[PDB]
RNA sequence: AAACCAUAGUUAUGACGAUUGCUCUUUCCUGGAUCGAGUAACCCAAUGGAGCUUACUAUUCUUGGUCCAUGGAUU
RNA sequence: AGUCUCCCACCAAUUCGUAUGCGGAAAACGUAAUGAGAUUUAAAAAUAAAUCAACUCAUUAAGGAGGAUGCC
């Protein structure tokens, strides 16, 4: 305890150095400093258990699982420290080395019910097998029992355990997944997983909540051509070309759901998918959760002729973005032999932009146990600095075709999955197995990693993916090897896990869709949108003393002139609503049939066979007003309003069949930037501009200048009529690569076909301030 | 909406001595030497600029209009200064029996009120 | 009602006896105060905890307003109350708070030194606490052991008395009044005057127009002098008419019957009160339904 | 709650204002004239008495009372006149007023007190006055070679006042 | 930017010229006040309005703008402007205000007694109105008669140099500014400065605070050196169109 | 030599203007127009989150219920 | 806001391998049914102590099959 030993070691430093507090995201506080506390019904079984006193003898109907608890009662009041039960209750002063062991144990569970069929032990010492149902469904993967109780609706990823600790949890679509974690990162979730380059990290997302199909054709000759046909028809005629079948590269478009089976049949979009082509006769389908079902379901119409395996439960992935990301993934994997595969995985993990690589970038090996590494480790390569722009050329032509095939093969087949668990080490083993590394036969190396044995030991087929129009690596592995993996990942100084609100705000800074919030014309974006944004809004709105929130139908000025239809703002308060769009456009489209002036109100010519004339635009109003809250609030109907864009041209349309909602009526969608202040949020209204005070607006785009020298702000805004709504905006914040704000949202297809310019006006719900924006198209 | 420009007072009293207080004080010019001395005392020479007007001045119950943004300092002064042998041996004291800002109150038996009442209006011009 | 706290009794300590002069000043001065519109007037006292109090209990308050100012209560008809202030400079000075609480009727004590501040927040029974506000406070005001005794029987009092004196103390005033309403959060506040003289003395009009400038709203600066000085008085009066304010000595219903708002009827001596059997057993139970009062 | 404040950053200008001089003009002299250093008669107790007489006559009572409750000088320098003076945060304007009607600081005649900043912190007027020093170092090493001003009125007390005063965290 | 507008020219009449000492003077307090902060200024010049006038279209505006301050325009950026301060006392003598709008840029009046107040806001041709704060101002002016100038494109001034001179008439200034602000209701109110010295200028982050805690609204005393003199300076200037 | 990293981030959240809501109310024709007052109390981040425990809304900002509590009318 | 709890490294097993009415990763956490007590008590000061409410405590594994009470 003497000084003179610190100063002795501060010799190997400075005379008196300083040293920084902590950075913020590495600080704990002080928990309690007494033990742990019982639960009080854990308490009163175990003490009523010991103090109790000790037609094939048997006799044990529901009695065994009285002696099969009492025993675990007694194993954890007589070992647990916590436990303070009372002064007499001890493991001598009452029999609990003769009960459960002498008494219970063998006399009574051994001596009732003989141990039933399938003794097959496994091939571990730790639960791992498969769990896949050939032209069937699959149940949850066996596990601990206390822990399989609680899945009997919302599922497990193989991580839970360890998100739930440092995350919020939801649960959705039959799955208990993360949300976001508890800090705030708006800002570096942009700067370490956007498409800037100041990126000194990587993101890291488990999902394991996308399923996966594996469907194979079974005619025995590799050039299929059955399975050919299914693709075509199951997403528009994209995923079965030269480009995704012979190149096997990977494929994001839309997927359909076809019915043709008897006469009369259409199709109606459901959202993303991502088919991979293998062999010409095997492919490998990625699936959001919620549509995971309705097009497996489909393929069993035909599974006479191909074969389906629901492997959601036996294959795991991982996504990872950024530009050090393959550069923070190599650390952590090594291969069992040498493979080209793995060359050309070390020379491409230098590259730091990921944009300049090509279009394929498949790389498939078999890895060994990553727990032998016991800390990440570079690939030694800072020695090669010369990468240049030719020998990426040589990777469109040096491609391993058959020891890509070989390696991948081992993951469409259960067996060889099931084999790849041969022989799994538990952690004590692996740490006995270091320790024997302390005397070893050079003796001038003092080596950490362990060896690898030639056979007794596995091997993990693995495969890793780019995805270009998320941009993005997909890294695909066997289910029960995800945690020993991921378990690592999360060591690097500066990796970071996302949820899926992160995962929103990502693919909506690259100008980019989303499946769940934001397709208005799915039959489940519509259902997210009409029906459980609303409920989530009024809940808390309505639920708030009068006062103290937003008055909807008390605004002024809100419109050029006003009609008396609606007191104060249009539509919905809570949502984006579309069926007023559908209905409030073609009423307009209407009223222009062969009279090309419109009007909007004649004062007070009538009250109303049930007759809706449609004279005055009011009219129109008042029809969407009577539609609602007395035809939908108290029955049901449902009708898809909104189509996308096609390629073809149907633009046009016309006492028999004159009703506002039978014709669903195109759109596109665009994002909006602003030109001046704003801050579009959710669910804004979208308008054109109109022909008068088009100079207006052109000028202020331009610029207008005080006498100061700064820019004129404060002037009179002029307004345009209700019949100028064309869009609403489902995404918008401020946006932090261009510094000003913007939006993301749909606009009906016709208006932006007949626009003289390319301007739009912006106003959000209860508000009646309109900014000015320019829109840009989406190639979606 | 709304805007305001003056405010009125009706404030009164002496010494509270009545064998000292036969000695009448002169109209104004006794009314005019006490409140800036007293604006003087209490605000320094920021507290000089404040514009009031002697409406109606009697034997003792003077009246008073003030601006608007200077309720703050007059009615702050007035209330805190005690003289001394000032125009008599006797100290003069100040208290507020009334303010308003309408100049339509508290008046009892008087023609003075017929003028300041719609001549001086705000006439538009 | 209109109340003030606060009209110094001309003396020093139990040493000198008071010269006539200074009781018709008091006089001269109580019914100016009537004149200006106030119901209910204190009188203070001034002590120091330092020194002995007489033995013989009766002389514990020379006041005596029962036969001092009997003609200005039959003739303006005012309700005059006895109080007592107490400097506390330093604690184990013995002579406790036991039979000098018994003889008046509001006890409050301003302390001078830290261990005072600390002494009369806590662990006394007064009901009132004031500072000196013409010298310089003793302490730093902690932002929590002010607020957590007025949330027990103790409010603080402001004098404006000090604000018409002289020129260098009010700095001192300014200073020391926006640091109480500072620390105190301005919860618990009363105002009295500690005028010498009619000269000194303000109506309600004329004590805002102070106060609302050193940083108190108008609303709150009328409920000072209202009825939180009433609350003031009946705490003050519900330690010798009862036992722990369950059991007073008090009268019937009819306006102007209370603890407080009745001084003569109360025999102080004896502590009883004797009326008028008129009130029997045998007569019907209602407001209305018996017509005879 | 806590108690607010306000920091005030003055310098103070000795103005030439004599005839028969016909000065150069150019930025670098103009400021290098100007900021000439204070005559060393000037101190920490003068400023403050000289700001207390000019409240108790431009204002009275009640404007002398609500600013002397908190009123300290913290930093004061004489090779370059910058110093640091501390309010209430709602009774600055009135400290700003006793500055501009006041001159003649002492006995010393014909200058200028002039307050260039206000800010709420203690840590940002640091930053303030360090950026203020180094464009003032950048504008009077740019005319022309720096070394022409030789004089060195200002040149080497920047750099050397960097925290030699400023450890009042 | 900064403006400010009220620098005085050392010049009294048509007759006199200017010295050395007096040019001198002003170069020294142009140079202090750029150093402050001001980046635009104008120069001011007094006259009776009932004097003989320079018959020729020349030598009526003796400032000679290009030739002096030719050495402070450059190697500095501050820029130079020039006024006329009109004294109207009567309602007559003539000289009608069409002559010298070429010859200037910015024209003022300074009215001193009833008739000719009551004449200033009638009919003039005057963009800028301004009074003699040192003493005694004819009282009792109400919103009456500056309401129909104030409506039209007229702006009052301040100049807060009396302020800075002597006690006396700081009282008296501090006595009528009051009474300024309240009769135009804080409507097109401009700051100024009276410097005749190079001692008697000032900051901007005070003097709003001077004119704040005077009646003035915050929110006007931050347009005072700012949008409404840089909009007068801009009229002014494209007055110039005459030719 | 660092690990320094927040759509409030270190004891900062300022000085003012112009409209619309809401409560009460003077006269009227989630009803419409007028006359005049309020928009509070409890209080304030210091690494973050999930819980719990306390403080508040006295014709002095507001909204909803229950009572085998009391007084009147129903009946 | 606080004199308060839990989480923010792993464990096929000297680490709470804890199927315990239900929810929860956990909690000096939430909530359902039946039933009972208050210094004379499992317990509080010398929450309640006419009724209902409030405080505290005791008991109660999920799934699926079979028969019956009641209504179609």
């Amino acid at each position: 305890k003497q000084l003179q030993l610190a100063m002795h070691n501060s010799k190997a430093a400075s005379s008196t150095r300083i040293f920084q507090a902590l950075p913020r995201k590495l600080r704990r506080r002080t928990a309690s400093h007494n033990v742990r506390r019982i639960p009080k019904r854990m308490r009163n079984r175990a003490l009523r258990e010991m103090r109790k006193s000790d037609k094939a003898h048997g006799l044990n109907a529901k009695q065994l699982y009285k002696a099969r608890m009492s025993i675990k009662l007694l194993r954890l009041a007589s070992k647990s420290t916590s436990m303070k039960l009372s002064m007499p209750p001890e493991v001598t002063s009452s029999n609990c080395h003769v009960r459960q062991k002498i008494k219970t144990l063998k006399r009574m569970i051994k001596e009732s019910s003989t141990a039933n069929p399938n003794i097959k032990l496994l091939n571990n010492r730790m639960g791992s097998y498969d769990c896949t149902g050939v032209n069937e469904l699959a149940p949850i993967p066996k596990g601990r029992v206390k822990y399989t109780k609680r899945q009997k609706h919302f599922a497990w990823l193989p991580t839970h355990i360890w998100n739930a600790k440092r995350s919020h949890m939801m649960k959705r679509w039959g799955y208990q997944m993360v949300w976001a974690p508890t800090q705030k990162c708006f800002k570096l979730t942009h700067r370490l997983g956007g498409d800037t380059c100041s990126s000194d990290g990587a993101l890291c997302m488990d999902s394991s909540y996308i399923g996966t199909i594996i469907v194979k054709d079974k005619s025995n000759d590799s050039e299929g051509d059955f399975l050919k046909s299914i693709i075509g028809k199951l997403t528009a005629e994209r995923a079965n070309l030269r480009k995704y079948r012979e190149g096997q590269v990977l494929f994001q478009g839309l997927i359909y759901s076809f019915n043709e089976e008897n006469g009369e049949d259409s199709t109606k979009p459901l959202g993303p998918c991502d088919v991979f082509w293998v062999q010409k006769d095997t492919a490998i389908i990625r699936l959001h959760p919620s549509i995971y079902t309705q097009v497996f379901n489909i393929l069993l119409q035909h599974k006479e002729k191909l074969t389906v395996q629901d492997c959601r439960y036996s294959l795991a992935s991982v996504t990872l973005k950024g530009a050090k990301a393959l550069e923070s993934l190599a650390s952590c994997l090594r291969s069992t032999e040498y493979s080209k595969s793995f060359e050309q995985f070390k020379m491409v993990s230098m590259i730091t932009d990921h944009n300049a690589l090509p279009q394929r970038c498949t790389f498939a090996f078999e890895a060994i146990d990553p727990r032998h590494l016991a800390a990440p480790k570079k690939l030694n390569d800072s020695q090669r600095k010369t990468v240049n722009s030719d020998d990426i050329l040589s990777l469109h032509e040096n491609y391993p075709q058959d020891e890509i095939n070989a390696v991948f093969n081992e993951l469409c087949d259960p067996e060889s999955r099931t084999q790849s668990y041969n022989n799994q080490n538990t952690l004590k083993e692996i740490s006995a197995r270091r320790y024997k590394l302390l005397t070893a036969t050079p003796n001038s190396i003092n080596k950490t990693t362990v060896p690898f044995k030639e056979s007794d030991d596995p091997s993990i087929p693995l495969v890793i993916i780019r995805r270009l129009k998320t941009r993005d690596w997909i890294v695909v592995l066997p289910w029960f090897w995800l945690l020993p993996l991921w378990h690592l990942l999360n060591r690097i100084p500066r990796m970071y896990h996302i949820g899926l609100r992160q995962f929103q705000q990502i693919q909506y800074e690259n100008k980019q869709l989303y499946f769940p919030d934001d397709y208005p014309f799915t039959q489940l974006g519509y259902i997210e949108n009409s029906f459980y944004k609303k409920e989530a809004s009024k809940t808390k709105w309505d639920r708030k003393p009068m006062g103290k929130r937003i008055n909807f139908e008390k605004i002024k000025d809100i419109h050029n002139t006003k009609l008396p239809a609606y007191s104060g703002e249009i539509g919905d308060f809570f949502s984006s609503d579309w069926r007023f769009l559908q209905i409030l456009r073609n009423g307009i489209d209407y009223l222009q049939r062969n009279d090309k002036t419109l009007e909007l109100m004649d004062s007070k010519k009538t009250g109303q066979q049930g007759v809706r004339d449609i004279n005055c635009v009011n009219d129109v109003l008042e029809f969407c007003k009577d539609y609602e809250a007395k035809t939908k609030a108290m029955s049901l109907s449902i009708e898809e309003n909104i189509p996308v864009a096609l390629c073809k041209n149907r633009k046009c349309q016309f006492s028999s069949s004159f009703s506002l909602t039978f014709f669903p009526r195109c759109i596109i969608a665009v994002s909006c930037t602003l030109l001046e202040r704003g801050h579009p949020k959710d669910n804004a209204r979208i308008y054109q501009v109109p022909e008068k005070d088009l100079e207006h607006w052109l000028q202020l785009a331009k610029g207008v200048y005080r006498p100061n020298g700064r820019k004129d702000h404060d002037l009179k805004i002029p307004l345009p009529e209700v019949h100028d709504l064309i869009g609403f905006i489902t995404s918008g914040t401020y946006h932090l690569n261009c510094g000003n704000g913007m939006g993301i949202g749909f606009i009906d297809h016709h208006a932006a076909i007949r626009q003289p310019t390319r301007y739009v006006l912006i106003r959000n719900v209860g508000t009646n301030t309109y900014r000015l924006g320019e829109w840009s198209k989406i190639s979606v | 909406k709304t805007f305001r420009e003056w405010q009125y007072f009706k404030l009164s009293i002496t010494s509270f001595d009545q064998d000292v207080d036969d000695a009448h004080a002169i109209d104004q010019m006794t009314w005019r030497q006490w409140l800036n001395n007293a604006l003087k005392r209490s605000y320094g020479i920021f507290g000089e600029g404040v514009e009031y007007s002697f409406l109606h001045v009697d034997d003792k119950l003077a009246y008073i209009r003030v601006n608007h943004a200077d309720k703050d300092t007059f009615s702050s002064s007035i209330s805190t200064y005690i003289s001394t042998d000032e125009l008599v041996g006797s100290p003069l004291t100040v208290s507020i029996l009334q303010e308003s800002s309408s100049l339509r109150l508290l008046e009892v038996t008087d023609d003075d009120r017929l003028w300041l009442k719609k001549v001086m209006e705000e006439e538009e011009q | 009602m209109l109340v003030d706290l606060n009209v110094p009794w001309p003396q020093n300590s139990y040493a000198d006896k008071v010269t006539s002069q200074a009781v018709n000043n008091l006089i001269k001065t109580l019914s100016t105060l009537h004149m200006l519109g106030y119901t209910h007037i204190a009188i203070n006292f001034t002590v120091n905890h330092s020194e002995k109090f007489p033995n013989d209990v009766k002389l514990l308050n020379p006041i005596d307003i029962k036969r001092r100012f009997g003609e200005l209560m039959d003739r303006t008809g005012l309700k005059l109350y006895s109080r007592i202030t107490l400097i506390i400079d330093d604690p184990s000075k013995g002579q406790s708070l036991s039979k000098i609480s018994q003889a008046f009727d509001i006890v409050a004590a301003l302390p001078i030194s830290e261990k005072g501040l600390t002494l009369s927040t806590t662990n006394l029974d007064i009901d009132l606490l004031t500072f000196q506000y013409g010298s310089r406070l003793p302490t730093f005001l902690k932002h929590k052991s002010i607020c957590s005794c007025v949330n027990r029987g103790v409010k603080l009092e402001i004098v404006y008395g000090y604000a018409l004196r002289d020129v260098q103390a009010r700095r001192q005033f300014v200073s020391n009044v926006r640091s109480v309403i500072r620390s105190s959060r301005s919860r618990g506040i009363v105002i009295g005057s500690g005028a010498m003289s009619p000269l000194e003395c303000r109506n309600i009009l004329g004590v805002t127009s102070l106060i609302k400038n050193l940083g108190l709203p108008s609303d709150r600066c009328s409920k000072a002098m209202g009825d939180l000085a009433s609350l003031v008085l009946l705490n003050g009066r519900l330690r010798n008419k009862s036992h722990k304010q369950t059991i007073v000595t008090g009268g019937g219903s009819g306006n102007g019957d209370d603890v407080v708002n009745d001084v003569q009827g109360i025999d102080d001596v004896q502590t009883i009160k004797v009326v008028k059997r008129s009130m029997d057993a045998e007569q019907l139970g209602h407001a209305s339904k018996r017509h005879k009062p | 709650v806590r108690l607010k404040s306000r920091y005030i950053l003055f310098e103070i200008i000795f103005p030439p204002t004599d005839t028969n001089v016909e000065e150069s003009v150019s930025k670098a002299d103009i400021l290098l004239s100007h900021h000439r250093a204070s005559p060393a008669d000037v101190s920490i107790k003068s400023i403050l008495q000289e700001i207390r007489r000019s409240l108790s006559l431009n204002l009275g009572d009640y404007g002398s009372a609500k600013c002397n409750s908190l009123l300290q000088l913290k930093y004061f320098s004489n090779k370059t006149s910058t110093g640091i003076i501390r309010c209430h945060r709602e009774d600055c304007d009135l400290v700003i007023m006793a500055l501009m009607l006041m001159s003649k600081i002492g006995d010393v005649d014909g200058l200028i007190v002039n307050p260039v900043k206000v800010s709420g912190t203690i840590k940002k007027i640091e930053q303030f006055a360090m950026r203020r020093n180094s464009k003032i170092l950048n504008i009077i090493k740019c005319s022309q070679s720096s070394h022409l001003s030789d004089n060195d009125f200002i040149i080497n007390d920047f750099k050397k006042i960097g925290r030699e005063n400023e450890n009042e965290n």
